[PDB]
């Protein structure tokens, strides 16, 4: 429900997907990849009120919690619900070759 | 059971989908150019004409640095057979005119929408050997901003636009892939199998063990295992229990597809478990996660007779696959 | 570590570095070798035509142009002259990952 | 491996599942449940590190973006996983009525 | 949003001569239909103090008597007279607005 679509469409500060750069060399050391150099692994990040994309019913009481304590420091928290692999091309010996790193790009987000 | 050699009859096959390009080369040069050149040259093999598929399906996409692509391209689709090339667009300005140069006696089925409207296609003599081809486009279009030479595939994923990393100038090389211009290839690879004699029952046990999902080294890092489930034939429907067991010691992402069959699904993996799109799921897929599954013929049978995943209906071992199929008769 | 080694693995190529101290491969291939046993090998050949640069993962205990290995646990890829007649020749070896893609000729500034 | 036993045998400063007691008109306003008035709805809270229990390939190329770069904001949230149902029982007119809330208490916890 | 009610059958207290009391109900229900409100009965006599609190639909009458105040959203104890005991109704259409009775609003 709250696809990269919706959150890059309009920004909004609840618990939605947010643009990030994973840069293979750079950040995650992996030194075996020759392309892409860097990728976009979008995080999930925002608060989860009650009135919204809540999946599961320990969730939603989870969020009653919270809204009727504040002061408790638990709270659902915003995590990928659908994520797309990433292709990439590495050298065995001299060939290059084509791999499919799955659950690599997060597509949505939910609240749980 | 006994473990042989499977054939069509074995309810999973064990394809293997892997991208490859013969040769190519992708060269930055045609920045300064009006127009992009995309070559491509098909290769055949010596099997009957009439076996060989006479459809392609070029997709088109911009790279992963362009949201969408507003540049006139000029696409030079050769191939030493008569082909029928059923484009897919995706992500692409609407209005720019594009050409496609495609091989005598080709034909171009541009999809719906304002890309077939300006759109020209002109069918040419293109030479049947890489380096004419290349100096062909070279001489008619300054440099080519990607050249790939590869064997007729069913899929033909595309990129288009400047990569600045690329080279200046084309030079092609055998060992030469890049994630933009590649082709889709299902090799069919040989596995072990077995099927328990059983009467027709609503519920079924398929096991697959899968020995090594990719051959680099490098098996810290999780494959997509695309598992097809689709019947003989899609119609009459079949609706059915279906109880998945996959084992893979090395870590993998089991991804379940269903099309055309309706019906309870479960799926039981020491690794992840996924699901195709809305489109891909036609049962009720539930997932179920035990990192207890043994890693041997033998014992995946106690280990379904324990926990009652029975009877169990097939086995299939694959030494080395990432694409299975699952043919489900009536 | 068990895992394999990781090396540039362009072929022969012209490079522009010559007789300097210190250089970059500048091969923009970082290659996972085929067997585990294998280790980074940079080949600098230097003619009064053309110079060039050549990098592989070769096995240490196979002699690569003849020449054997005798620096396969060098952490980094110490180049050494060898006695290749007419051209001039210098290998060197090393086991780090990407390791040739560095090449000293010598440590002194 | 993160279950009730292993993070109430002792304190685990990351990713744990914690003893929460969830009391219904208290803490929800679900005055319509008559037994029980109470019950043990743990939540999963712990800052996720790289060498932990990381359930997908997307967490951990996160957790390794976060181990090399600290001020990122972005990491896994420790999320639930294994869930259990609660068992209630509540009157309709003069009618009770048993019935186990499905998803309701937390038993392990995972990182997403 | 179906209405919550106490739905205690006749018990015995101490609410007598007082401003307000507590229906001292342990059973919180929905009732059968939400168009269903919350009834409060209060039945004194020598015998001893005898109080009710249920659901009814607020058209319908409870032992022939017509609640005419179901319409109100508190439960009010109005006076009803009946033989051998006095009669004491109220009627509330919100959630759980039976568990306390209030007799006046006076203070």
């Amino acid at each position: 429900a709250l696809d990269t679509n919706y959150c890059f469409s309009s920004t909004e500060k609840n618990c939605c997907v947010r643009q990030l750069y994973i840069d293979f060399r750079k950040d995650l050391g992996w030194k075996w990849i020759h392309e892409p150099k860097g990728y976009h692994a979008n995080f999930c990040l925002g608060p989860c009120p009650y009135i919204w994309s809540l999946d599961t019913q320990y969730s939603k009481v989870l969020a009653l919690y919270n809204q009727h304590n504040p002061g408790a420091s638990a709270a659902p928290c915003c995590v990928p619900q659908a994520l797309e692999p990433l292709p990439i091309v590495y050298y065995v010996g001299r060939k290059p070759k084509v791999e499919q790193l799955s659950n690599m790009i997060v597509r949505s987000c939910k609240c749980s | 059971c006994e473990l042989s050699p499977i054939n069509a009859s074995h309810p999973v096959q064990a394809l293997m989908e892997s991208f490859t390009v013969l040769s190519g080369c992708a060269s930055r040069g045609t920045t300064g150019l009006p127009r992009e050149v995309h070559v491509l040259n098909l290769r055949s093999t010596d099997q009957g004409p009439g076996q060989r598929q006479r459809e392609v399906t070029l997709h088109l996409n911009p790279i992963a640095s362009v949201h969408t692509h507003h540049k006139p391209i000029v696409f030079l689709l050769n191939s030493p057979q008569p082909l029928v090339w059923h484009l897919k667009t995706e992500r692409l300005a609407a209005g720019v005119p594009r050409l496609f140069l495609v091989s005598e006696g080709s034909v171009v089925q541009f999809p719906s929408g304002n890309f077939s409207l300006t759109a020209e296609t002109e069918e040419r003599n293109f030479p049947q050997e890489n380096e004419h081809l290349l100096r062909w486009a070279q001489k008619e279009y300054g440099a080519v901003t990607s050249f790939t030479e590869l064997k007729i595939a069913r899929n033909i994923y595309i990129k288009v636009g400047e990569d600045q990393v690329f080279p200046p100038t084309c030079n092609i090389g055998k060992n030469f892939l890049s994630l933009n211009y590649l082709a889709e290839y299902l090799q069919p690879k040989a596995a072990e199998g077995c099927v328990l004699p059983s009467q027709p029952h609503e519920k079924e046990v398929h096991i697959i063990e899968l020995i090594t999902p990719s051959s680099n080294p490098y098996s810290a890092f999780q494959v997509d295992i695309i598992v097809d489930i689709r019947p003989a034939q899609e119609d009459p429907e079949v609706v059915k229990n279906l109880v998945l067991i996959l084992k893979c010691k090395k870590s993998v992402n089991w991804v379940i597809k269903s099309f055309d069959v309706k019906g309870n699904l479960k799926v039981i993996a020491p690794n992840s478990i996924g699901f195709g799109k809305e489109s891909e799921r036609s049962m009720t897929m539930t997932k179920l996660v035990r990192d207890d599954i043994p890693s041997t013929q033998e014992n995946l049978m106690k280990w379904a007779l324990d926990n009652g995943y029975r009877p169990v209906t097939s086995y299939t071992m694959a030494p080395v696959a990432n694409r299975f199929h699952l043919r489900l008769e009536n | 570590v068990k895992f394999p080694q990781l090396c540039k693995f362009c072929d022969v190529r012209f490079s522009t570095c010559d007789n300097q101290k210190s250089c970059m491969s500048n091969c923009s291939i970082t290659s996972i070798c085929e067997k585990p046993q294998e280790v980074c090998v940079a080949v600098w050949r230097k003619n009064d035509e053309n110079i060039t640069l050549e990098t592989v993962c070769h096995d240490p205990k196979l002699p690569y142009h003849d020449f054997i290995l005798e620096d396969a646990a060098s952490p980094k890829c110490i180049m050494k002259e060898k006695k290749k007649p007419g051209e001039t020749f210098f290998m060197c070896s090393c086991s780090s990952d990407e390791c040739n893609d560095n090449i000293i000729f010598s440590e002194e500034y």
